[PDB]
């Protein structure tokens, strides 16, 4: 178990799984809201 | 208003590129079955671009003389919304980006190998470093204040 | 040492001695090697226990009941999409907190052994527990029947482990089951009894 | 003192000496003792600023809801017609918390700096702590006791908290705050925040 978590941080997966967590944060975000062109909540 | 600039809603080259999109959107929709997903899909897709030009027109863009919106960076109250209010956003999330990386640096900094720790991240003090960018601005304006942020 | 094991004629795994209750074992993929792991994984698994418990219970017993004419309870898969007194935002809100200052009370116990054993409010109220996951006290205790021999106390919580994992079995079944078929617990236990060949899952 | 999460240590740079100390510090501002200097001036200003601000956008409502004395509402209270135009009262306001300020700036750096009075030179202010200046400041004589000081940093974090949360209910239903909690009490199961939306 201490072998296996030492691999899981290593520098290439955390990356993939850090960039898979942000890519799939921001495609929802661009589902839930469809187009963005200005902010306009103010 | 602006260098000559027309109000999106006022604008007909506006309605008429919505016109366009429209009857070519239905030329495909034309071809399949009503009961078929395709014709759904198309549907939904001619819906999508109703309220995207609804919405353009609400937010009160000003079209140019070709019909398509143009932003305004000045700084002119009318339209902070479509430069400023983003570039703060952007700057407060790089300046987090940024202080968690140095906080991190500078934590591993003190051990005998810091190599080995850049090239296998540990997990725990990472967690606990990233939390504190939520207060970057005011650690970096006292940091600054005391004299830490530089090195001599 | 010479306990019984899940497969007779092989080798237990070092880091599982047999002092824990209900040790058999087993443990083929070691997810359990590192000490710290062990103590999260019991705790994981005493709460896994009583939760389902509680769920088993609460699903076979108003279904059963249905069965006869006593009560008239719903489903128990269409009980969330019925209406009630208030909307159901509001009760989960109202269960998040309630049961997030017991959760966060346990988790700090947990981290620390001994430092939320007194009443906040009134400090003579206290809780008499000295093990990590038994609580005791007169509130999760009232009885006494917790404290004794060590011999009794594993006997008894052998017994609580083995029927929460049959618990934990019993409603992963109920949920397979019903999406499955389309049908009560109740109504495919009787259907297969009837017909004990023929009436399987291979229908 | 006191904890504010059972189970968790407090930090080293927290002593206890400190008024209203109860080891609340998990981003790490206060590692330094200037930053807690500093932090701990702001923290007595805002605070005993807000406790003022709440009383008096609190006050008026109920006493008006009461019916003795009809008083426009704290969001409405800037477009009523005053005897001078609001640009001279703001000029006036800036004059006046430039001098003020500046005079606790300077004794914020140099403590028994600026106690002596700058034109009837025979008045001055007792020595003192920093943040509490007592002597004409404290007209009544009460002792600046340790439990005082807790009970007054208390209130103004309770304070802070209550205009925070008028600004953003205020800003999510255009209704007040006493009429909120009206609102609220007819019936508490449907009239909370998850009801609406
Ligand atoms: C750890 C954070 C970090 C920080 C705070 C800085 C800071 C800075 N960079 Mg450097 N840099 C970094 C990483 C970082 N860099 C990396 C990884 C590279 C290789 C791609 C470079 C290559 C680089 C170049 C080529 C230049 C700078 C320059 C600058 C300066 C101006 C800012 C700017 O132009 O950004 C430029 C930013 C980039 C080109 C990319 C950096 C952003 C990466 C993708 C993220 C870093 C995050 C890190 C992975 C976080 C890990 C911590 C976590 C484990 C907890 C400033 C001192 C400029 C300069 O010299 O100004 C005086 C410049 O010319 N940087
Ligand atoms: C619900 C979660 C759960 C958890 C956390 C545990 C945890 C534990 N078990 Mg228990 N156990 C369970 C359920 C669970 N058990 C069930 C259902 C049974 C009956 C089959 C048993 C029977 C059992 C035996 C016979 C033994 C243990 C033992 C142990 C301990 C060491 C092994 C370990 O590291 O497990 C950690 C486990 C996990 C992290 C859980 C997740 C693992 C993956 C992600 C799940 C894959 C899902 C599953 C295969 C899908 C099934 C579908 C369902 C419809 C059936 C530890 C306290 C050993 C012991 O020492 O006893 C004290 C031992 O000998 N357990
Ligand atoms: C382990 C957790 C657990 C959980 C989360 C639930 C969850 C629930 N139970 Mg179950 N239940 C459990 C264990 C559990 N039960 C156990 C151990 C038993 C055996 C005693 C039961 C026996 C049981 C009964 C006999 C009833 C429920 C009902 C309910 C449902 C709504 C009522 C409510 O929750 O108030 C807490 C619920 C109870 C503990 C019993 C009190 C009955 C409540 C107040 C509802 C009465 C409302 C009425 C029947 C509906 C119409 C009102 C009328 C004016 C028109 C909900 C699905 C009710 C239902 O079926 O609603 C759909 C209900 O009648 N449960
Ligand atoms: C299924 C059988 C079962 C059994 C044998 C036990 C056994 C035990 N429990 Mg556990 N427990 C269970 C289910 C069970 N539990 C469930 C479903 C829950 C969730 C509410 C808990 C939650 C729980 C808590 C919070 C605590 C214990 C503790 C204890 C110990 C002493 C208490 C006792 O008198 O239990 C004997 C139990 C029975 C005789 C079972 C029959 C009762 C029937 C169902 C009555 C109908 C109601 C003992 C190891 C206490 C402890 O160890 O403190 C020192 C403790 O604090 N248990
Ligand atoms: C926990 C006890 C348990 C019990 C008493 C039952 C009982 C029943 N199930 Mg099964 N089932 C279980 C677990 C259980 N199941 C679990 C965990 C799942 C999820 C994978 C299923 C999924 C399932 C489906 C999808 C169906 C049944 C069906 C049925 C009935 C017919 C038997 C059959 O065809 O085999 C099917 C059995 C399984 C796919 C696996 C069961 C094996 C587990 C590991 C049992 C372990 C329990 C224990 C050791 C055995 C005796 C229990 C006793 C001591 C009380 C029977 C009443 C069929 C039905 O509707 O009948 C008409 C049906 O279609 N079951
Ligand atoms: C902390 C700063 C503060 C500030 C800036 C204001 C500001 C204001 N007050 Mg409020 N007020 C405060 C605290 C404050 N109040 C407190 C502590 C109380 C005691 C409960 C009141 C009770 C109060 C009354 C009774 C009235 C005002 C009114 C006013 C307005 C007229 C200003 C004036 O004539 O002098 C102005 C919006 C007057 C008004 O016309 O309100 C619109 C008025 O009638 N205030
Ligand atoms: C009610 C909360 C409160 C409390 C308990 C204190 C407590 C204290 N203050 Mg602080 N203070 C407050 C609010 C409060 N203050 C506010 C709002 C301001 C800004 C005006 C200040 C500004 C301040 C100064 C400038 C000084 C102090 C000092 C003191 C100390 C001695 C005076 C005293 O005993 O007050 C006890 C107070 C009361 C029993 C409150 C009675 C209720 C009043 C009358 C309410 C009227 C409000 C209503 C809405 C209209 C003591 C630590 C003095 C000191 O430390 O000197 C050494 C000093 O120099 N305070
Ligand atoms: C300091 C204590 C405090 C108190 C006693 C209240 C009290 C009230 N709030 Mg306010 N509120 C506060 C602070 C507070 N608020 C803060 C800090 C915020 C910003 C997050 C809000 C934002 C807010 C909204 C958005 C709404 C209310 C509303 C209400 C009422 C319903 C309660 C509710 O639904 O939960 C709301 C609870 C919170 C947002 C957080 C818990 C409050 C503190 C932190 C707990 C201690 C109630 C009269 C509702 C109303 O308008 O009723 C008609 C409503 O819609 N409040
Ligand atoms: C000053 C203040 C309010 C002042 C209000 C005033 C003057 C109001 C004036 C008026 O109303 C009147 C009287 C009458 C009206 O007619 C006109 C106006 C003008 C409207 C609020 C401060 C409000 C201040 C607030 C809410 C501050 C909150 C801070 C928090 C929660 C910090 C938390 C942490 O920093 C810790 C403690 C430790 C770290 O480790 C972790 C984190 C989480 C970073
Ligand atoms: C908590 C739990 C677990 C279940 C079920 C949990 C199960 C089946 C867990 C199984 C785990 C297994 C098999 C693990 C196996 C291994 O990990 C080991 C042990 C060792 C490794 O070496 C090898 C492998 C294989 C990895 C279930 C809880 C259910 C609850 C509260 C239900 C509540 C309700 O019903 C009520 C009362 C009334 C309804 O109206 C509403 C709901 C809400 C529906």
């Amino acid at each position: 178990m201490r072998d296996l978590k030492t691999y899981l941080s290593v520098a290439p997966v955390i990356s993939t799984l850090w960039f898979a967590a942000l890519a799939g944060l921001l495609i929802e975000i661009n589902r839930l809201f469809p187009d963005a062109l200005i902010f306009p909540f103010f | 208003d602006i260098s000559g600039l027309t109000p999106c809603k006022d604008s007909k080259q506006f309605a008429k590129r919505e016109k366009q999109q429209i009857k070519k959107l239905e030329s495909s929709l034309k071809l399949y079955a009503p009961e078929s997903a395709p014709a759904l899909a198309l549907n939904a897709q001619i819906e999508k671009t109703k309220r995207r030009f609804d919405n353009y027109g609400k937010y009160g863009l000003l079209c140019g003389s070709d019909g398509l919106p143009h932003l305004i960076v000045n700084g002119d109250q009318r339209h902070w919304g479509e430069f400023i209010t983003p570039g703060i956003l952007f700057l407060y999330i790089a300046g987090w980006i940024g202080w968690v990386g140095r906080s991190y640096l500078i934590a591993i900094s003190g051990e005998k190998k810091p190599a080995m720790k850049e090239i296998i991240i540990d997990v725990p003090l990472a967690s606990r470093i990233i939390f504190r960018g939520f207060i970057w601005p005011v650690a970096a304006y006292r940091e600054f204040l005391n004299g830490d942020l530089i090195a001599k | 040492p010479d306990r019984p094991i899940w497969f007779p004629g092989s080798t237990p795994p070092e880091w599982l001695d047999g002092s824990l209750p209900g040790d058999f074992g087993f443990d083929p993929l070691g997810l359990s090697s590192d000490p710290d792991s062990l103590k999260w994984n019991v705790q994981a698994e005493i709460v896994h226990c009583r939760w389902a418990m509680l769920g088993a219970a609460g699903i076979f017993i108003p279904e059963f009941l249905t069965k006869i004419g006593i009560l008239n309870t719903p489903s128990w898969y269409t009980a969330g999409e019925q209406e009630y007194f208030t909307d159901k935002t509001t009760l989960f809100v109202v269960e998040l907190i309630l049961i997030g200052w017991a959760e966060g009370r346990r988790w700090a116990d947990i981290i620390k052994p001994g430092s939320v054993n007194t009443d906040p409010v009134f400090p003579n109220n206290k809780l008499t527990g000295t093990d990590v996951g038994y609580p005791g006290g007169l509130w999760f205790d009232p009885l006494g029947w917790g404290s004794g021999s060590p011999a009794k106390l594993k006997e008894l919580r052998t017994k609580e482990i083995k029927n929460g994992r049959l618990a934990m079995l019993a409603v992963m079944g109920a949920w397979f089951q019903h999406i499955y078929t389309g049908t009560g617990p109740i109504d495919n236990l009787f259907a297969h009894l009837a017909d004990p060949g023929h009436a399987t899952i291979f229908a | 003192k006191g904890e504010w999460l059972p189970g968790l240590a407090s930090p080293d740079y927290l002593t206890g000496s400190l008024a209203g100390d109860n080891g609340f510090d998990p981003l790490g501002l206060a590692e330094d003792p200037e930053n807690l200097k500093w932090f701990v001036q702001a923290e007595l200003v805002n605070g005993r600023w807000a406790m003022l601000g709440v009383a008096g956008m609190l006050l008026p409502e109920v006493f008006t809801k009461i019916g003795i004395i009809n008083v426009p509402e704290w969001y409405d209270a800037g477009k009523e017609q005053y005897f001078a135009s609001s640009s001279t009262l703001f000029v006036i306001e800036f004059i006046l918390f430039h001098y003020v300020e500046i005079r606790r700036w300077q004794d914020i750096k140099n403590p028994g700096s600026v106690n002596q009075d700058p034109i009837f030179k025979q008045y001055s202010l007792p020595k003192g702590e920093v943040g509490y200046p007592g002597g004409i400041f404290n007209p009544l004589n009460f002792a600046p006791t340790q439990e005082a000081k807790e009970k007054e940093l208390a209130n103004g974090r309770l304070a802070m908290l209550a205009f925070l949360g008028f600004v953003v209910q205020h800003n999510v239903t255009g209704k007040g705050p006493f009429e909120n909690l009206l609102q609220h009490l007819s019936d508490p199961w449907h009239n909370t925040i998850v009801q609406t939306f």
